[PDB]
């Protein structure tokens, strides 16, 4: 299967540099242009540039002339975008993407996007707290408090519990992020069965599974 | 530094009975004292904190007591699985200091050793060396003597002996004795004998093989 | 550079009906216009290329039209799963430029929030902090007021509010409100009340607990 | 699940330095003190120091101030203890440990310990020889000789851990800068030689994993 | 693998009959004598008889001569023991057993035993009730009002076997009731799920009861 | 083996059982020695013997101790007519009985 693997988050100090990777697999790496898109938080999409891994031919957006440099490593089938002289305006999600037309259909494939955060603050892993109640349905919750930087992934019962889930956007407060997640299940499900909130913070290599225990 | 003095280096009892190990602090440490259990080859395990409170998973058979400078760890209904070294620790003052450790022993009836002898493997003989191994398993008490005879002649050069701790199932001891020779010297003789002398018999337990 | 306008920042319709987006290009971009869909938290998804051609897997409900400078994206039989931001983009000249984006909104009847309150967990109390969490789930419209009361006195500090986007299942909204106190301050009071004021009723929805 | 992950062993030349790693997972790395304990071969426990990974605040045993340095890497949730100017007295097992009170119960979590050996000798993988009884009871004793390796430790299991009862693994003995240990298992005569009995030996210091079948 | 498969229980009316089956597998059925042993609840072992599947040659205890009948079915590798005119004295566990010597070792193989209950009462499945309440915590499982014996009680499908006490059943008005306790670390419960698994093959009942706070 | 005091645990009737109109209060007395032991049931301080059934395990295959489960079975009406349910264990390991109890409330 065609895949574009991108790391989750990159925390880089101001003035420093960073190299964002995009590992391709499942197709001929040197056959399709590799596009790079930047999206700042709560903003729109911006085109950074494109590169053809065959001969490293590039088309740049003049805005990112001295900011971004696209390279490829054909031995590993990996594309790279190096960002230099990092500022707060460079904090964004960076996507790599390709477009394949096989002579029958046209498909687009995107990486998950790398959340580059430019800050002098250090990484802080989240503190995961259970939200258990003190009806035909019951609402359970999960408090993911005091982490940095973005993002975190929250799932319920390793993704097996998806309906009735509300995961709330993270809010930045006192240099730290905090979010919460609620899940509503039949009263015959909890507390008879296990309900687990799975929190993943890749910037700190953190994976915490917190079960919602009745008291 | 606060000196945590465990008066006894060894504590003994029988299975199902109770044993108590004391620990003496040189200064008043209040109740900020912890106890640890370490079975052989394993990481230490915390048993008691705050002198008398159990860590989760620690059975109620382990109780702590004392305050100030005198502290006592008591193990009730002792089983063979409780064979370990037990350390007291003070964390009231810095630096944190442990005791010397009290090793638990279990008293039991005598047991004659089961003796097995093994000729050098054909795989080892390709390396130019030859090791004869004798296992002396499940005996009590620990004191035992092994004599290697090569064609009826005692050989004590090249003998490697190793004793296990008290077994965590039946509280017995086991011993492994290896006599290592060169390939050419092993083939220069025929009768290889492992003789076990233990207080459970006036006559030694003899195991032999002929290289043919 | 060539500028893609998209005059509307929000488009509104009902489930089952249709919507449309215009995209104005500063110059003639021929038919080299693409349309992308971006749901919250996901990567962009290409819907249309060459003004009117769909990518594989894009349903008939999405139709692109236009040539020259006036391009339109039309979504018919709109469902709650279509809640996303939609961008136009020209690839006729370099550099490649995007539109500002148009977010889809879905109209529906009012719905009162289901409110649930949660005391601080025993695990958090060992950290020296105490967060009280109030969930306000599946209400419409999105405007809502939440107040916290401690033994009858209102607290409007140390509160963290967060709203979900429009729900991809029933087009409702949800809100999380977290009142964070120190453990000492928490244990110095008894009643902790969460009051939700929504246009569905003049009487607030009150959830409380005594510690 | 809360886990502390330490490498099994490290072989360092005298006078050099070594950085022991303790990789944490399953909990908030910056919420609990990271403790370090030293145990010399055959000796008791000694407290080196502790470090709080939230702000890298440290408490050191003054005995180890110039010797041990505690750091953390929050981006990988890993604690490090660096030992410098290594001597023979630094050959020991070094544990990392944490203590979690969750408002209900108190649990301790320990790494397996890293066996640090300060020596100028090089690594030697073990030779594993089968101990099969002589030609021709209701129970038969088999064995396994793990000879001539360095440094400690080695792990010995039978049938990948399936055979645990009746097993006697003997402590290693140091002779001529090489370690040797043995292991015996006693099984029913209906089990061997009818079924395979395998001695699994792992020596991490040499990336060695040998599975030696006991063949009649 | 050599094994002898017997049904766990049989409920038969007074004066009626029962036919205990012993399905043999993993070996040549017609090569070894098949033995039958009766054990009253709380008593000793009694020998009923033996039969060779090769030609149905039999040796009977004279005590069970008029009551027990031994047969074999070679097409199904199954031996049978039939009892007739059942009285309350015939309520017992009945074992089938063989002995195999292969020139090197002598192995014995036993069936699980069939609990034969002679009663006019009808089968009743058990009601399984959870028992929920330091460093250790004791949980419990109440298996009330079943008939006849036996029931099989495990914890976490056998994965929880240490610290378990399963108490013998008591009889009251033609109904049995037993309880089972388990002691686990405080970090295990209520954090992780602990399940009581109760099987009653006489009523074709399999109930899994999780211990919920 | 050496004498050992029992570990006493009391359990009120489950809500699942109360739907059936029955109620069983279970008391566990685990890992004691010797086998001789006396259990007194106290309902609102009054000793009750009617409806009490007892069961002893055989000698434990690990520590050679004994265990015993005492179950007081009454109707749901008789259950909710009282409040204090107490399990008292008298053993030779101590003159004072080990008291485990609960209240309905
Ligand atoms: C900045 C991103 C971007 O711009 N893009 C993109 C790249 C990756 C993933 C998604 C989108 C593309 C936009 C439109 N495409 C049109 C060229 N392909 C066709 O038109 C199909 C040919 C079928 C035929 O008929 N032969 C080029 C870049
Ligand atoms: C050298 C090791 C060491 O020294 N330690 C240790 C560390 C990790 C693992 C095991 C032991 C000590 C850490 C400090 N103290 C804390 C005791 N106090 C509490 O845990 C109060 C919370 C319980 C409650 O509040 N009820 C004892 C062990
Ligand atoms: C009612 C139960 C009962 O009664 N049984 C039983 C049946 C099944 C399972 C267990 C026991 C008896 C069956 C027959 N056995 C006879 C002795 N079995 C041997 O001796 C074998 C060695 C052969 C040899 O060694 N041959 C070579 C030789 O020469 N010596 C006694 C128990």
């Amino acid at each position: 299967q065609v895949q574009l693997q991108q790391p989750g988050a990159e925390l880089v100090k101001p003035g420093a540099s960073v190299k964002v990777s995009c590992k391709a697999s499942g197709y001929t790496f040197t056959n399709y242009w590799m596009y790079w898109v930047k999206q700042r938080p709560g903003q729109g999409l911006e085109w950074i540039g494109r590169i053809h891994p065959s001969d490293s031919d590039t088309n740049y957006n003049q805005k990112f002339k001295g900011k971004a440099t696209l390279t490829v490593d054909k031995s590993s089938s990996t594309a790279y975008m190096q960002l230099s002289s990092l500022t707060s305006e460079d904090s964004a999600v960076y996507y790599c993407a390709i477009e394949i037309y096989d002579g029958y259909n046209t498909m687009d494939y995107w990486g998950q996007g790398t959340s580059v955060t430019v800050s002098s603050a250090k990484t802080t892993p989240p503190s995961v707290y259970p939200l258990a109640p003190g009806n035909s349905m019951v609402t359970l919750g999960c408090l993911v408090k005091g982490y940095f930087p973005e993002p975190v992934t929250v799932t319920w019962n390793s993704g097996s519990l998806s309906s009735g889930v509300h995961t709330f956007p993270a809010v930045l407060q006192s240099d730290l992020y905090t979010l919460s997640s609620s899940v509503t299940v039949p009263s015959s499900t909890w507390p008879s069965q296990t309900v687990t909130c799975n929190v993943a913070h890749p910037a700190s290599s953190t994976k915490v599974d917190k079960k919602i225990v009745p008291r | 530094d606060i000196v945590m003095t465990q008066s006894q280096k060894f504590m003994s009892t029988s299975v199902g009975d109770r044993v108590s190990v004391t620990c003496k602090a040189s200064q008043n440490v209040g109740t900020n004292v912890a106890w640890y259990q370490q079975k052989p080859g394993q990481s230490p395990k915390a048993l008691i904190y705050s002198a008398s409170y159990r860590y989760s998973g620690v059975p109620d058979r382990f109780t702590g007591s004392g305050s100030g400078t005198d502290f006592t760890l008591t193990i009730s209904n002792v089983q063979s699985e409780d064979l370990a070294e037990y350390f007291c620790q003070q964390y009231n003052n810095y630096p944190l200091t442990f005791g010397a450790g009290t090793k638990l022993e279990l008293k039991r009836a005598d047991a004659a050793p089961t003796v097995s002898i093994f000729p050098p493997s054909s795989e080892q003989l390709t390396s130019g060396g030859a090791s004869v191994v004798c296992f002396l398993n499940n005996f009590y008490p620990k004191d035992i003597n092994v004599k290697w005879k090569i064609d009826g002649s005692e050989r004590q050069n090249g003998v490697l002996n190793s004793w296990t701790d008290q077994d965590s199932k039946d509280s017995t001891y086991s011993m492994s004795s290896t006599l290592t020779l060169t390939k050419d010297e092993y083939e220069r003789h025929n009768s290889y004998t492992c003789e076990a002398t233990h207080k459970t018999s006036t006559s030694p337990i003899v195991k032999s093989f002929n290289r043919n």
